[PDB]
C-alpha cells in the first residue's frame, strides 16, 4: 500500500535516468501498470527465486513449442482428416484445455 | 452518357471487351493491326464509366478512353 | 520486298513518344512486322509501366539508336 | 431614422422563419419545374 | 444472329424463393432488362441481386433492373457451365430491345458484319488542346 | 426528364438525380463551360457579376455602418476609447433565457448586444465620424450606392448597352484609366477629405457638409502650394501631449514626416498618413499616362514584352507572346491578381499590428487579433485562389504553339526540376524544424533543459539592429550616429522611429528570440510545402506521366479508375484542395505564433514566452491549455460568463471539422450500397411508399464529397481558431 | 550456409545491422561523452 | 556578447537554473540510505550535471535572461567570437558525412547495374560489394568534384525519363 509496483529499469544515457522515479522500498525504475504483482501474489510466489524459476521454465516451454512448430510443419505433418475432426476437437479443448487447466490451477 | 473513344494504337486482344461489365465494346475488322481487330463502342449509351476496359488494355498509355459527363439512368448504375 | 521495314531485330532503340511511359527510354527490339502495320516495332523494356506490361507497338518514326 | 423598438422583434423573425420558408419554397418549385 | 430471337414470357422462372434486391419501382417507370438461357439440367447458381437459385431443365427466364446484373449473370453462366444467355430490354410502354448478341456471335468475336463507330483514327496523345476547341461545343476528343 | 433549373447546362438538366442540383450549384458561375456561350456573353456576364459583388459589398458596409449607429455605442466609444468596449449588435433570440440576456447586458446597452472586434469603431473614429447622425447618413447613402451599382449591372446586361468585346480587351486604356483615376485621383481625394475633416476633427474642430466651403483647413490657405513653399505645411506639427478629441496640445499642420505613433492613442499620425496618401496619389497619377492609349504618346504592352529578350539564349524567346497570353486567357488575368491581392492583405496583415493607423486601436487586444487572423486567412484563401485559377488557365486555355519557347514554355519544360526542389527544400525544413521541436522537448522533458539547442535569429536581430532596434547591441546603421543612414534623416523622422521602435510596450519590431526562430523557420516550411503543392497541381494540371492527357479531363475530375495502379486525387483540384489543408496548418501556425507573442507582451510576461516557445510543450500546455481556462468556462453546471458563446462556438467548430472527417474520410461506394437500402426501404413501406421523390437520390461525386469535407473542415478551423482567440483575449483584458 | 548467407544479405537483415551498429555506436559516444552541446576539441 | 546576451559563466539565471537543478537532485537524493544503488545513480546523475553545467561554461556559450545556452549561425560572426564549433563546424561535418552517404550510395548504384536483373543485387545487397564501397568513401568529395569535371555525374537530358507537357 506504499511501494508502487515497478518491473522496468533504465539504462543511464542521456539523461533517461530521471524516468527512474522513487517507487519506494529503495528501488527505482517505471511504475508498471500491468498488474503482474497482483498477479504473483495471488500465485503465492514470494521470492525472486521462483520468478526466476518461472521465465526459465517459460523460456524452455517456448523453445519447446518452437521446435513443435517446426517438427509438425516438416517432419509430421497433419493430414486434413485430422484437422477435420471437429468433435474430437471439441472434446479434448473442452475436457483438456480448459477443464484439466482449471483443475490443475484449482488445485 | 460518357465518351467512349478507340485510337489506332489498339492491338484487338479482346481484353476491354473482356474487361466489361455492361456490354459497350466490340470488335470489328481492322488491317491497321496484326490481329485485325479494332474495338468499337456501339453501345456508349449504356457505359458507366467504370474504366474497367482501361484496366486490361496491354499496350502502353490507352487505346482505349472514357470521359465522364452527362450522367443518366443507365450511366447512373441506378436499379431505382 | 526489300531489307527491312525496320531496325534490326534485338537492337536497342530509344522510343520517342511522347506520351509513352518510356519515353527517353531504351528497349530492345523483338520483331518488326512487316505487312504495314502503323506500329510494327515490338519494344520490350527491362522497367515495367504503372500497368505491369513491359512490351509495346511503335511506329518506324518513333524510334533512334541509343545515346 | 432611428428604427421603433419593436423591429428587432418583427425583422428578425421575418428573416429568420418567414424570408427563408418564402426562400426554400420558391427553390423547390424551381428545382422541380419541369417543362 | 441470323434472325433475331423473339422473348417469352411464360418461360419458366428458375426455382427461386422471394429476392429482396429484384426489380424496384423503376421496373413498372421504366425500362427492365430479362435474361433468358437454355439449361440442359437442373443446376444451383447464384444470382448477383442476391442468395442462389436452381434452373429448371429447359428454358429460364430472369428479371432485374440493372443491364450489369444481366451482364454479370450472363459471363457466370457462360465462365461456370457454359451457357451462352440472351437478355432483353423491355420498356414501360412494351418495346423489347435485343442487348446482348447484336450480331449473334458475341462482342469477343468479330463476323465481318460489324460496323466500327466513335473510333478515333488519329493516335492519343495527337488530340489538339482545350484552347483550340473554345466555345464551340467540341471535345478535343470528339473529333 | 430536361428539368429547366440548370438553364446553363443541358446535359445537366438531363440528370434524374440529387446531383443536378449540386451541380446547379457548384458550375453555376463557370460561365466557360456553359452551353452555346459565346466570348462577348461571357464579357457581359463577368461585368454583370462584378456590378452585382460591388453592390453586395457596399450593401454589406452600409449595413454595419447602420448597425453600428443604431443598436451601438459609437459616441459613448467616442467620449471614453479606452474603457467602455465597442457594441456590433443588438441580439434579440427568443430561445434565449433570463440569465443569458442578463449576461449579455455589456457597455451600457438596454438590450444583450455583441462585443464588436472588426474594428469599424476605431476607423470611423480616425477618419473624423462622431455622431451617429454621421453614420446614419453614411450608411443610407452607401445603401443608395448599392442599389445605383445593381441597377448598373442591370443596364450593362441590357440589350445595346452592353460593351464590346475590344471595350473589355482593349488592356492600354482599361491599364491607364485605372493607373491614373482608380487609383490616383481616388487617393487624391481621399487625401483630401483626410485634410479636411480627419486632422481638424483630430484638433478639436467639426468640419461637416453644412460648414464645407467655409473652413480653412490650413491657416496659410493654399497660397504656400501655388508659390512652392511646402514645407509651411509641416511647420507646427502636433505636440507629444496632444488629446486626439480634444484640441489640447493641437497644431497647425496637414502634411508633414513625423514618423512614428502618437503618445496619447498609440497609432499614426492623421498628417502622416494624409502626406503618404497625398504622395501616393502624386506617384499613381505620374505613372498613370505611361500606356499606350489613343493619343501619339504611351507604352504598347507586346512591344516591351516582345523587346525584354535576354541575348544569347537565356531565356529562349523571352517574353514575347505574352500579351495574347494574358489577353486572351481570363484565368491569367485572375491569378495574377488574386496573387497580387493576397500579397497585398498579407501586407496590410503584417503592418497593421506593428503600425496601427487607426487612433486607440493598440489598446483593443481582441480587435487586433481578430483582424490580423482575419486579414492572414483572407490571404492564404486567395493565394490559394491564385495558384488553382492558375491551373485552370494551363488546363483550358494555354497553347503551346502560341507561346513557344518563352517563359511559359520554358518552366513547362523543367516543371520536373521545380517540383523536386521545392520538395527537397519543403523535406529539408521539415525534417529539422521537427528534429529541433522533438530534440528540445525531450531535452526538457529530462528535466534538463540547458542541454536543448537554441539557434539564435542572428539574421533579424541584425536587421532590426540595423533599422535602429538598439537592445542587440551591435554598431550597424541606425544605431551609430557616424552611419550615412542615421546622419541623413536625423530630423526628419529618425528621433520619433527610434522611440516608437526602442519600446517594448508596443509591437512594432518586437524582441526575436530562439523559439521565434523556430517558429518562423515552420512558417518558412509551410509556406514552401504549400507553394511546392500548388506549383505541382499547375505545372502537371496539362499532363502528366500517369495522365499525359490530364487536359482532355478538364480541370476538375474525379480519377481515372484503380488501372495503372490508382489514380485517384490525380487532377489539379485535388491539389489545391490538398494544398487548402496545407494552408490552413500553414495559417493556424502563423496566428498561434501572433497571438500566443502578443499575449505574453500584454500580459507583460514576455520571458514565459521565450523560455516557452521552444518546446511543443510550452505550446500546448502555456498556450493551447492555460490561455483556454476562460473559454471553456463559458456555460457550466455553476453559471455563465459572458463567454458563453464562444464557448458554444468553439465546440461547434469541433463540431464541424468531425463532419469535415467524415466526408473526408468515407467514400462513395459505401455511401451509395447505403442510399440503395434505404431506396428500397422507402419503396417497399406501406402509408409512405405514397409519396415518391422526382429525382433519385444518389450518393455524392468524389470531387463533390472533396469540396463538401474541404468546406466542413475549413470552417471549423476558422469557428474553433476565432473562438479561442475572442475569448483568450477579451475575457482578460479590454 | 551460402543460402543463410544470402538470407542475411537480404535487405531487412543488413538494415538491422547497420541499425545496431549506429544505435551502439552513438550510443557509447554517448555514455563515455555525457551530454555535449558545442564542439570543443 | 552578442545580440545583447551574456556568456554563461558572467550570467546569473545560468547559476540559478544550476543550483535549482542541484537542489531537486539532493531532495531525490536524501530519500535513499547512501548504502543503495539509487544512491549511487543519482550521484552518478549530478555529477554528470556538475560535468555537463562546467562544460558548457568557459567554452564560449553564451545564455540570455533565461540561463539556456544560445547559438550564433552566422559564419564570419562566428569566427570571430569562438562561435564556429557550436554549428559552423557539426555543420560542415555533417556535410561530409552526408556526402559520404549519397557517394557510397551512387557507387552501389551504379555498380549494381551492369548485370542481370538488378533489382535483385538492389533487395539482396552484395555484403562485400557494400563493405568494400562503404571502405572507399572516404574521398567522396573529390570523387565527386571529379565526376561533376569529366561529366559522368550528371546525365544528359536526352537519356532521362521526362513527363509529358
Ligand atoms: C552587363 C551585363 C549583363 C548582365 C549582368 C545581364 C543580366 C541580365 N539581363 Mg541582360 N542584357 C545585356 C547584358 C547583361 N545582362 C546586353 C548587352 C543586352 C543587350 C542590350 C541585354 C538585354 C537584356 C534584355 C532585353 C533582358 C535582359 C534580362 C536580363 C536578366 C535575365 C537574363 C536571363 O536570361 O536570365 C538568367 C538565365 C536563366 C537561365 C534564368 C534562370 C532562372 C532560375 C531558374 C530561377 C531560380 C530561382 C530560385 C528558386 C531562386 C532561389 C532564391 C530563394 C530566396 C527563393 C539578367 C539579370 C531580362 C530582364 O530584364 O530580366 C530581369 C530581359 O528581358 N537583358
Ligand atoms: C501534422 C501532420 C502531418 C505531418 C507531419 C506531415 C508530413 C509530411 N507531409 Mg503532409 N499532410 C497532412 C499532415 C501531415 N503531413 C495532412 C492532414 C494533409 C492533407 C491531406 C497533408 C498533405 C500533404 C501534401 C499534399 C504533401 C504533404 C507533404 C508532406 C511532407 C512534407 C515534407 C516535410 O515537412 O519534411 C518531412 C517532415 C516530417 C515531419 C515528416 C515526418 C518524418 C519524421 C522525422 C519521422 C521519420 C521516421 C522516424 C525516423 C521514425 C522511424 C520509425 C517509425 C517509422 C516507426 C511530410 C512527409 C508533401 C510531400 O510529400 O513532400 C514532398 C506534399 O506534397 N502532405
Ligand atoms: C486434451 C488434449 C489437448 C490439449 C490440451 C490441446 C491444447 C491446445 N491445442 Mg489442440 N487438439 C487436440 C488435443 C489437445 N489440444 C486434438 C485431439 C486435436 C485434433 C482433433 C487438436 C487440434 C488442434 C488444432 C487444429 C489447434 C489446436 C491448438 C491448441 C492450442 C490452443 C491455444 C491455447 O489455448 O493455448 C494454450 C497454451 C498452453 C496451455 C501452453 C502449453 C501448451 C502445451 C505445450 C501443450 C500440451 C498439450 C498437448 C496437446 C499434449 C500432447 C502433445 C505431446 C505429444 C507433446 C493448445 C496448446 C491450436 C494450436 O495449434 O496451438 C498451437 C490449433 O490451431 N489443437
Ligand atoms: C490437479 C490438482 C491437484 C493436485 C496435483 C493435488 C495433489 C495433492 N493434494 Mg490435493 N486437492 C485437489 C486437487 C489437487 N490435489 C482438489 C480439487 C481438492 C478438493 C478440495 C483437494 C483436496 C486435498 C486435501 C484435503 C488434501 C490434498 C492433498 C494432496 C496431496 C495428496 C496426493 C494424493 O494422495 O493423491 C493421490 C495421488 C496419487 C495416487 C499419486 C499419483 C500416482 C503416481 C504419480 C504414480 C507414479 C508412478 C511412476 C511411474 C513411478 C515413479 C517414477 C520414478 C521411479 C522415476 C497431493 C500433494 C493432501 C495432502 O497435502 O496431504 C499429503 C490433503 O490433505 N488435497
Ligand atoms: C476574384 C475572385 C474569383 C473569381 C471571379 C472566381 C471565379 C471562378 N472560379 Mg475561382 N477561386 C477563387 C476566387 C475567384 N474565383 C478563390 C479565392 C479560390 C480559392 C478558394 C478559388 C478556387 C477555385 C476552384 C478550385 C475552382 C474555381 C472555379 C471558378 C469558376 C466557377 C464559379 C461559378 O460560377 O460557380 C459558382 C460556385 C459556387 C457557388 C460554389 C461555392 C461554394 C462555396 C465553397 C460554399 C461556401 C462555403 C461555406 C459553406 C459558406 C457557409 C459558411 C457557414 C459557416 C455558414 C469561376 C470561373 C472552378 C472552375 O473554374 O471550374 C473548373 C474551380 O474548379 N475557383
Ligand atoms: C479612370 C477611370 C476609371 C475608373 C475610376 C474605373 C473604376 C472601376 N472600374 Mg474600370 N474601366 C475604365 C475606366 C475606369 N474604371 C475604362 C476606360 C475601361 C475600359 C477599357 C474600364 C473597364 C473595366 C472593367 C472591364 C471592369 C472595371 C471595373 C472597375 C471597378 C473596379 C473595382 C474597384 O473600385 O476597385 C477598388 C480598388 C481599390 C479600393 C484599391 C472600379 C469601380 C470592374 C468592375 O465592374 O467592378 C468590379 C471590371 O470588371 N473597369
Ligand atoms: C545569406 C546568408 C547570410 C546572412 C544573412 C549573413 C548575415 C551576416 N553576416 Mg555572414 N556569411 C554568410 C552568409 C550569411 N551571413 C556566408 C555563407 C559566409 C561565408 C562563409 C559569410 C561570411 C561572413 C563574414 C566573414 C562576416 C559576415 C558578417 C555578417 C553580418 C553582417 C553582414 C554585412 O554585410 O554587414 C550579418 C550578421 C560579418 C559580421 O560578423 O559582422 C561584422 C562578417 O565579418 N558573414
Ligand atoms: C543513397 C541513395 C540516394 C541518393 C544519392 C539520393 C539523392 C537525392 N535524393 Mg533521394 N531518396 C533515397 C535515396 C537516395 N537519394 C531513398 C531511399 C528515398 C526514399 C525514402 C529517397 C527519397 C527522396 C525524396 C522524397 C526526395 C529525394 C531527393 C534527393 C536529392 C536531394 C539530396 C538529399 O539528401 O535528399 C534527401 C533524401 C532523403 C531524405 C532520402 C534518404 C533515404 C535514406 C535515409 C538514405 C538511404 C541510403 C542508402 C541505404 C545507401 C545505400 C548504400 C549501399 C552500399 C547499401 C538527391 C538527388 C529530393 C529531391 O528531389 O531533390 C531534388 C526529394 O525531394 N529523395
Ligand atoms: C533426425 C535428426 O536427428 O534431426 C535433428 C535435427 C535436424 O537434423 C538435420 O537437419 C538438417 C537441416 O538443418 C537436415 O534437415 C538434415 O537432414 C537433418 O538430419 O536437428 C535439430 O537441431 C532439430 C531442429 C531444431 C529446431 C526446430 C525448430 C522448429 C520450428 C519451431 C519454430
Ligand atoms: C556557411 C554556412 C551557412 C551558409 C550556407 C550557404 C549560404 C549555402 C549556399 C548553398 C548554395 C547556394 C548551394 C547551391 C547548390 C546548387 C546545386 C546545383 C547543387 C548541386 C548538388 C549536387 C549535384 C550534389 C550531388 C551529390 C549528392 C546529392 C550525392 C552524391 C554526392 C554529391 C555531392 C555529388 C549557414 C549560415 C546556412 C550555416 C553555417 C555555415
Ligand atoms: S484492351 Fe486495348 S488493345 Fe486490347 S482490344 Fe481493347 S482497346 Fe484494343
Ligand atoms: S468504362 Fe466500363 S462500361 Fe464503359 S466501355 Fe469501359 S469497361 Fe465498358
Ligand atoms: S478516387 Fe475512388 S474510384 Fe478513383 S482511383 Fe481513387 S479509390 Fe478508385
Amino acid at each position: 500500500t506504499h511501494i508502487k509496483p515497478s518491473a522496468q529499469v533504465v539504462w543511464p544515457i542521456v539523461g533517461q535516468e530521471i524516468l527512474n522515479g522513487d517507487v519506494g522500498g529503495g528501488f527505482q525504475g517505471i511504475q508498471i501498470t500491468s498488474g503482474f504483482f497482483q498477479l504473483w501474489r495471488a500465485s503465492g510466489i514470494t521470492s525472486e527465486l521462483q520468478l526466476y524459476s518461472t521465465a526459465i521454465g517459460g523460456l524452455v516451454l517456448a523453445a519447446a513449442c518452437f521446435f513443435a512448430g517446426w517438427f509438425h510443419y516438416h517432419k509430421a505433418a497433419p493430414k486434413l482428416e485430422w484437422f477435420q475432426n471437429v468433435e474430437s476437437m471439441l472434446n479434448h479443448h473442452l475436457a483438456g484445455l480448459l477443464g484439466l487447466g482449471s483443475l490443475a490451477w484449482a488445485g | 452518357a460518357h465518351v467512349v473513344k478507340i485510337y489506332d494504337t489498339c492491338i484487338g486482344c479482346t481484353q476491354c471487351v473482356r474487361a466489361c461489365p455492361l456490354d459497350v465494346l466490340e470488335m470489328v475488322p481492322w488491317d491497321g493491326c496484326k490481329a485485325a481487330q479494332m474495338a468499337s463502342s456501339p453501345r456508349t449509351e449504356d457505359c458507366v464509366g467504370c474504366k474497367r476496359c482501361e484496366t486490361a488494355c496491354p499496350t502502353d498509355f490507352l487505346s482505349v478512353r472514357v470521359y465522364l459527363g452527362n450522367e443518366s439512368t443507365r450511366s447512373l448504375g441506378l436499379a431505382y | 520486298k526489300k531489307k527491312e521495314v525496320g531496325p534490326k531485330r534485338g537492337s536497342l532503340v530509344k522510343v520517342l513518344r511522347p506520351e509513352s511511359y518510356w519515353y527517353n527510354q531504351v528497349g530492345k527490339v523483338v520483331s518488326v512486322d512487316q505487312s504495314g502495320i502503323r506500329y510494327p516495332v515490338v519494344v520490350r523494356f527491362e522497367n515495367q509501366n504503372y500497368a505491369g506490361v513491359s512490351t509495346n507497338n511503335y511506329a518506324l518514326d518513333e524510334v533512334t539508336d541509343p545515346p | 431614422f432611428v428604427p421603433p423598438a419593436w423591429a428587432p422583434s418583427l425583422f428578425v423573425p421575418l428573416t429568420g422563419l418567414v424570408l427563408p420558408a418564402i426562400g426554400m419554397a420558391w427553390a423547390f418549385t424551381y428545382i422541380q419545374k419541369e417543362k | 444472329p441470323w434472325k433475331q430471337p423473339e422473348l417469352d414470357p411464360d418461360t419458366p422462372s428458375p426455382i427461386f424463393g422471394g429476392s429482396t434486391g429484384g426489380l424496384l419501382r423503376k421496373a413498372q417507370v421504366e425500362e427492365f432488362y430479362v435474361t433468358t438461357w437454355e439449361s440442359p439440367k437442373e443446376q444451383i447458381f447464384e444470382m448477383p441481386t442476391g442468395g442462389a437459385a436452381i434452373m429448371r431443365k429447359g428454358p429460364n427466364l430472369l428479371k432485374f433492373a440493372r443491364k450489369e446484373q444481366c451482364l454479370a449473370l450472363t459471363t457466370q453462366l457462360r465462365t461456370k457451365f457454359k451457357m451462352t444467355p440472351c437478355f432483353y430490354r423491355v420498356y414501360a410502354d412494351g418495346k423489347v430491345e435485343y442487348l446482348h448478341p447484336k450480331d449473334g456471335v458475341y462482342p469477343e468475336k468479330v463476323n465481318a458484319g460489324r460496323v466500327g463507330v466513335n473510333q478515333n483514327m488519329r493516335s492519343i496523345g495527337e488530340n489538339v488542346d482545350p484552347i483550340k476547341v473554345k466555345f464551340t461545343g467540341s471535345q478535343p476528343f470528339t473529333i | 426528364a430536361t428539368k429547366l433549373f440548370p438553364k446553363f447546362s443541358q446535359g445537366l438538366a438531363q440528370d434524374p438525380s440529387t446531383r443536378r442540383i449540386w451541380y446547379g450549384l457548384a458550375t453555376a458561375h463557370d460561365f466557360e463551360s456553359h452551353d452555346g456561350m459565346t466570348e462577348e456573353n461571357l464579357y457581359q456576364k463577368i461585368f454583370a457579376s462584378h456590378f452585382g459583388q460591388l453592390a453586395i459589398i457596399f450593401l454589406w458596409t452600409s449595413g454595419n455602418l447602420f448597425h453600428v449607429a443604431w443598436q451601438g455605442n459609437f459616441e459613448q466609444w467616442v467620449t471614453d476609447p479606452i474603457h467602455v468596449r465597442p457594441i456590433a449588435h443588438a441580439i434579440w433570440d427568443p430561445h434565449f433565457g433570463q440569465p443569458a440576456v442578463e449576461a449579455f447586458t455589456r457597455g451600457g446597452a438596454s438590450g444583450p448586444v455583441n462585443i464588436a472586434t472588426s474594428g469599424v469603431y476605431q476607423w470611423w473614429y480616425t477618419i473624423g465620424l462622431r455622431s451617429n447622425q454621421e453614420l446614419y447618413v453614411s450608411s443610407v447613402f452607401l445603401a443608395l450606392v448599392s442599389a445605383v451599382f445593381l441597377f448598373a449591372g442591370w443596364l450593362h446586361l441590357q440589350p445595346n448597352f452592353q460593351p464590346s468585346l475590344s471595350w473589355f480587351k482593349d488592356a492600354e486604356s482599361r491599364l491607364n484609366h485605372h493607373l491614373s483615376g482608380l487609383f490616383g485621383v481616388s487617393s487624391l481625394a481621399w487625401t483630401g477629405h483626410l485634410v479636411h475633416v480627419a486632422i481638424p476633427e483630430s484638433r478639436g474642430q467639426h468640419v461637416g457638409w453644412d460648414n464645407f466651403l467655409s473652413v480653412l483647413p490650413h491657416p496659410q490657405g493654399l497660397t504656400p502650394f501655388w508659390s512652392g513653399n511646402w514645407a509651411a505645411y509641416a511647420q507646427n506639427p502636433d505636440t507629444a501631449s496632444h488629446a486626439f478629441g480634444t484640441a489640447d496640445g493641437s497644431g497647425t499642420a496637414i502634411l508633414t514626416f513625423l514618423g512614428g505613433f502618437h503618445p496619447q492613442t498609440q497609432s499614426l499620425w492623421l498628417s502622416d498618413m494624409a502626406h503618404h496618401h497625398l504622395a501616393i496619389a502624386v506617384l499613381f497619377i505620374v505613372a498613370g499616362h505611361m500606356y499606350r492609349t489613343n493619343f501619339g504618346i504611351g507604352h504598347r504592352l507586346e512591344a516591351i514584352l516582345e523587346a525584354h529578350t535576354p541575348p544569347a539564349g537565356g531565356l529562349g524567346a523571352g517574353h514575347k507572346g505574352l500579351f495574347h497570353t494574358v489577353n486572351n486567357s481570363l484565368h491569367f488575368q485572375l491569378g495574377l491578381a488574386l496573387a497580387s491581392v493576397g500579397t497585398i492583405t498579407s501586407l496590410v496583415a503584417q503592418h497593421m499590428y506593428s503600425l496601427p493607423p487607426y487612433a486607440y486601436l493598440a489598446v483593443d487586444f481582441t480587435t487586433q487579433a481578430s483582424l490580423y487572423t482575419h486579414h492572414q486567412y483572407i490571404a492564404g484563401f486567395i493565394m490559394c485562389g491564385a495558384f488553382a485559377h492558375g491551373a485552370i488557365f494551363f488546363i483550358r486555355d494555354y497553347d503551346p504553339e502560341q507561346n513557344k519557347g518563352n517563359v511559359l514554355a520554358r518552366v513547362l519544360d523543367h516543371k520536373e526540376a521545380i517540383i523536386s526542389h521545392l520538395s527537397w527544400v519543403s523535406l529539408f525544413l521539415g525534417f529539422h524544424t521537427l528534429g529541433l521541436y522533438v530534440h528540445n522537448d525531450v531535452v526538457q522533458a529530462f528535466g534538463t533543459p540547458e542541454k536543448q539547442i537554441l539557434i539564435e535569429p542572428v539574421f533579424a536581430q541584425w536587421i532590426q539592429a540595423a533599422q535602429g532596434k538598439s537592445l542587440y547591441g551591435f554598431d550597424l546603421l541606425l544605431a551609430s550616429s557616424s552611419s550615412s543612414a542615421y546622419s541623413a534623416g536625423q530630423s526628419l523622422w529618425l528621433p520619433g522611429w527610434l522611440e516608437a521602435i526602442n519600446n517594448n510596450q508596443n509591437s512594432l519590431f518586437l524582441t526575436i528570440g530562439p523559439g521565434d526562430f523556430l517558429v518562423h523557420h515552420a512558417i518558412a516550411l509551410g509556406l514552401h510545402t504549400t507553394t511546392l503543392i500548388l506549383v505541382k497541381g499547375a505545372l502537371d494540371a496539362r499532363g502528366s506521366k500517369l495522365m499525359p492527357d490530364k487536359k482532355d479531363f478538364g480541370y476538375s475530375f474525379p480519377c481515372d479508375g484503380p488501372g495503372r495502379g490508382g489514380t485517384c486525387d490525380i487532377s489539379a483540384y485535388d491539389a489545391f484542395y490538398l494544398a487548402v489543408f496545407w494552408m490552413l496548418n500553414t495559417i493556424g501556425w502563423v496566428t498561434f505564433y501572433w497571438h500566443w507573442k502578443h499575449l505574453t507582451l500584454w500580459q507583460g510576461n514576455v520571458s514565459q514566452f521565450d523560455e516557452s516557445s521552444t518546446y511543443l510543450m510550452g505550446w500546448l500546455r502555456d498556450y493551447l491549455w492555460l490561455n483556454s481556462s476562460q473559454l471553456i468556462n463559458g456555460y457550466n453546471p455553476f453559471g455563465m460568463n459572458s463567454l458563453s458563446v464562444w464557448a458554444w462556438t468553439f465546440l461547434f467548430g469541433h463540431l464541424v471539422y468531425a463532419t469535415g472527417f467524415m466526408f473526408l474520410i468515407s467514400w462513395r461506394g459505401y455511401w451509395q450500397e447505403l442510399i440503395e437500402t434505404l431506396v428500397w426501404a422507402h419503396e417497399k413501406t406501406p402509408l409512405a411508399n405514397l409519396v415518391y421523390w422526382k429525382d433519385k437520390p444518389v450518393a455524392l461525386s468524389i470531387v463533390q464529397a472533396r469540396l463538401v469535407g474541404l468546406a466542413h473542415f475549413s470552417v471549423g478551423y476558422i469557428f474553433t481558431y476565432a473562438a479561442f482567440l475572442i475569448a483568450s483575449t477579451s475575457g482578460r483584458f479590454g | 550456409m551460402k543460402d543463410f548467407t544470402t538470407y542475411l544479405s537480404t535487405a531487412p537483415v543488413v538494415g538491422l545491422g547497420w541499425a545496431i551498429f549506429t544505435s551502439g555506436l552513438l550510443i557509447e559516444i554517448n555514455r563515455f561523452f555525457p551530454d555535449p552541446l558545442v564542439f570543443s576539441f | 556578447d552578442v545580440a545583447g546576451l551574456t556568456p554563461c559563466s558572467e550570467s546569473k539565471a545560468y547559476n540559478k537554473l544550476e543550483r535549482k537543478e542541484l537542489k531537486t537532485l539532493e531532495k531525490r537524493l536524501k530519500k535513499y540510505e547512501p548504502g543503495s544503488a539509487p544512491y549511487l545513480a543519482l550521484q552518478a546523475t549530478k555529477e554528470r550535471t556538475q560535468n555537463r553545467f562546467k562544460n558548457y561554461a568557459k567554452a564560449g556559450l553564451l545564455c540570455g535572461n533565461d540561463g539556456l545556452p544560445h547559438l550564433i549561425s552566422d559564419p564570419g560572426l562566428a569566427l570571430r567570437f569562438n562561435h564556429a564549433g557550436e554549428v559552423f563546424i557539426p555543420t560542415f561535418g555533417f556535410l561530409y558525412v552526408a556526402g559520404y552517404i549519397g557517394h557510397v550510395g551512387r557507387q552501389y548504384i551504379i555498380k549494381s547495374k551492369e548485370d542481370a536483373k538488378p533489382t535483385d543485387k538492389e533487395i539482396i545487397l552484395d555484403v562485400p560489394l557494400a563493405l568494400q564501397l562503404a571502405f572507399q568513401g572516404w574521398a567522396w568529395p573529390l570523387a565527386a568534384i571529379q565526376e561533376l569535371r569529366n561529366g559522368s555525374l550528371l546525365e544528359k537530358d536526352e537519356n532521362i525519363t521526362v513527363s509529358p507537357r
